[PDB]
């Protein structure tokens, strides 16, 4: 990405990164998903 | 909606001719399968030898105009996969070699009214990596919800007058970030056409 | 992550592939501090 | 008019036939759900509120006898029941008794609202392990205290007697409605159904057509 | 649109918990095949050993909340059949022996997180008609026209404050009332899923 | 009576709990007997894991709270000697070898609900002598007179935010100066306790 690179100049940083998501399938197909987000002191969960 | 390209709308501040060089022009419809793998037009080289504008931008030498872009592309409810529709200014190609120094020579470079085709996608056959490549001006066409995208460009050179068949300005690509994909019983080739309409020339010079 | 709460569902005749792409950016309080240099690949 | 939820319940009707031999008395618990006329007009509704009033009817067999002293009783819900017919519990306070001959006319007596809970429930659903004061589904906010009829006498009755009870609602204020009961029931205080055999609802006929 | 129960909004008249218990929770998406026959939930059981709200009800020993479904199931345009939402207060079920005395036991009546499923569905499991199932708030969720039901539950018992371990107020069904049906080359399962989030807990006890 | 660890008033300028964490907590009362040396406690670590504080520090990690301790010992008018309650910032114990560099471990740095022992006193097992240990807040406990040490102590840290688990924002240290003196006839053993109150906590992060 772009913001990966211009923070490999400037040792330390600071702020609030987003992320998108976009969909590329047809127009019939219907489901649904969970987008998750964990604090940084533990590792990725197990269940749902 | 409309897009603009950094955000100016395209005037002037020498011949001006009107309405007549205001009408649409529409180039040839492509022809995007499951396996293709992307175009480029490289404007306002495209336009030459057709219709009254090229007879205005042969035969003069100096040359200023913004276009109008409309890249719309049919197809039905149960196709899949979505383009990318991009204008990057100065758009410069290189050779695929390494060494002497073979240069990409001129039937590549210079495409004319058929579009060209990319050899490498992933680094837009100049170096560059295609996830950095939305600085630009973009806009994504995606077959399940929009099917049509209207960008308007500007004049972006820094003297403010140059030829129109040595120079080129800026460069139009398309190219297929998803994949198409479609159950069998269907049309293989979803048709791509493209609109082109100069909004402000302002010719000069004589034969 | 990204836990898949429901199976896809598709009507006949029609792909059971689809793709989801992903974004990035910053947005508008992200600060930064002193300059450094890269770690490019060549050196000439 | 006369299709509120008062007068549709404000018929007495007979409950349940309390007989005894000279043990010398007959015990006998409330419990208004005895036939099946009325259980099922009374899960009906899930919250009930109602004061009952009682009737008891003496006859002899062969019909018709000599005065005798008989007396009627009644336990409050967390009291001890009686055991013989001589014992110190029908000489409490607190169990208020109605002496009545056989020639007068019935003896009548009303019982006013006996629950903690503001409301009766015919419906629970849990265990009582930490509750109300194999076991899913028996609360104890239900009981209402027996009768224990009894002839007065030092000894020597021998009448062979036999008495009935009607019992009225008043005042009846009903809660949130549920389906009536389809599947004819086989335990007292379940709602179990011979799953065996699963009764429909509407007699067959030939087919779809021709009504 | 949404539909309450018997024309009641939920409010309170001990301890009060705020805006960290009024997220959402969303049990497991089950699977309607084509020969499935009915599930059940039995409020608020299902919350216990599970999030913020179930370090609540595990400790304390008086309990209030009315809450807020939303069931949704989805499907495209090429399947078919409804299903039905209802919401039955007291709901009580009994064993299918006969005879001693058959219970239903612990592991059927109180399944937790996991819906149980119905053994037979035109009587309800509890000698009740389903054809006269219709007293009790209900929604039909018809995959042709919709595919969402919001009911809001006040809070319905005569104690005004119960135990949230043995007691259980409620139940929530969901019964198939026409079989699914569709045509070869499609999905078999369409999922179920189902929201639930507690408007007014007010809790009481220590311990 | 009361005395403010450098003139300041604790507040707070993220989620933030409330009078249930305003509950005073109490640790285990020590044994000072006739020659005892010396306890330490090393603030915020000894309220984890207990209580209602330990289920909010351990599942985040930001912390902001100021204290407020009452050190009290209980003792009769025929026994005699003076104790020492200091609150020192940044408490840092160091390893007695002499080189390699035996460092302390784990095992004595953080002792938790229950207080370490000094093992040299003289010097307070970091290299600096007793008679200059005034500087930090101080209070006489003298069995003569008084029997109750008040401080309250604000947050003093660099970082307006740190975690609780690993930083340690200061620690509290008991001393017997005088040793204690007693007649036969009576007890040996006079208990110290300690309370303790967080007065201004503010937490932030999740899990």
């Amino acid at each position: 990405t772009l913001v990966g690179q211009i923070c490999r100049y400037y040792t330390q940083w600071s702020g609030s990164l987003k992320v998108t998501f976009m969909f590329t399938g047809s127009f019939m197909a219907t489901g649904k998903m969970l987008v998750a987000y964990s604090p940084p002191g533990s590792a990725q969960p197990a269940n749902r | 909606n409309i897009v603009l390209a950094y955000g100016e709308w395209p005037e002037y501040c020498p011949t001006r001719p009107d309405v007549s060089v205001n009408r649409f022009y529409t180039l040839d419809s492509k022809m995007w399968q499951e396996n293709s793998t992307g175009w480029y037009w490289k404007f306002p080289d495209v336009l030459n030898k057709t219709g009254v504008f090229g007879q205005n931008a042969q035969f003069h030498y100096l040359y200023r105009s913004g276009f109008c872009l409309h890249v719309q592309c049919n197809a039905s409810k149960f196709h899949q996969g979505a383009l990318l529709v991009a204008v990057i200014p100065e758009f410069v190609i290189a050779g695929r070699g390494s060494n002497e120094a073979p240069h990409p020579g001129f039937t590549t470079t210079f495409p004319g009214t058929t579009g060209a085709t990319f050899y490498d996608p992933y680094v837009l056959d100049s170096g560059v990596p295609l996830s950095q490549a939305l600085i630009y001006p973009h806009q994504w066409i995606n077959l399940r919800t929009n099917n049509c995208a209207t960008v308007i460009v500007p004049y972006i050179n820094a003297v403010p007058f140059d030829s129109a068949i040595n120079h080129s300005n800026f460069g139009l690509i398309v190219i297929p970030v998803s994949p198409l994909k479609y159950s069998s019983g269907a049309t293989t080739a979803i048709p791509i056409t493209i609109t082109i309409a100069p909004l402000n020339s302002e010719f000069g010079g004589l034969r | 992550t990204l836990w898949y709460q429901t199976n896809y569902v598709v009507p006949p005749e029609t792909p059971g592939e689809a793709y989801i792409i992903a974004m990035g950016a910053a947005q508008d309080n992200f600060t930064l501090k002193i300059c450094k240099d890269t770690d490019e690949v060549t050196q000439q | 008019l006369e299709t509120t939820i008062n007068h549709f319940f404000s018929r007495s009707g007979l409950v349940g036939v309390v007989n005894l031999t000279d043990t010398g008395y007959a015990t006998w618990d409330i419990d208004i759900m005895g036939f099946v006329q009325l259980r099922r007009k009374c899960e009906m509704f899930t919250y009930m509120r109602f004061n009952a009033e009682f009737t008891f009817v003496t006859t002899t067999e062969n019909g018709g006898a000599r005065p005798y002293m008989l007396q009627y009783m009644y336990v409050p819900p967390g009291a001890p029941k009686p055991t013989g017919r001589d014992a110190f519990q029908w000489q409490t306070a607190t169990n208020p008794s109605v002496f009545v001959k056989l020639t007068d006319p019935p003896a009548q007596v009303s019982v006013p609202f006996m629950s903690p809970a503001s409301a009766y429930q015919w419906f629970y659903d849990g265990y009582p392990t930490f509750g109300q004061h194999t076991t899913y589904g028996l609360c104890p906010n239900n009981m209402m205290g027996t009768f224990a009829v009894r002839v007065v006498s030092r000894e020597a009755s021998q009448l062979k007697l036999q008495t009935r009870v009607y019992m009225k609602l008043k005042h009846v204020r009903a809660w949130v409605p549920r389906p009536i009961r389809s599947q004819p029931y086989l335990l007292k205080n379940f709602p179990n159904y011979d799953s065996s055999k699963i009764t429909n609802s509407a007699r067959d006929r030939s087919s779809i057509k021709q009504a």
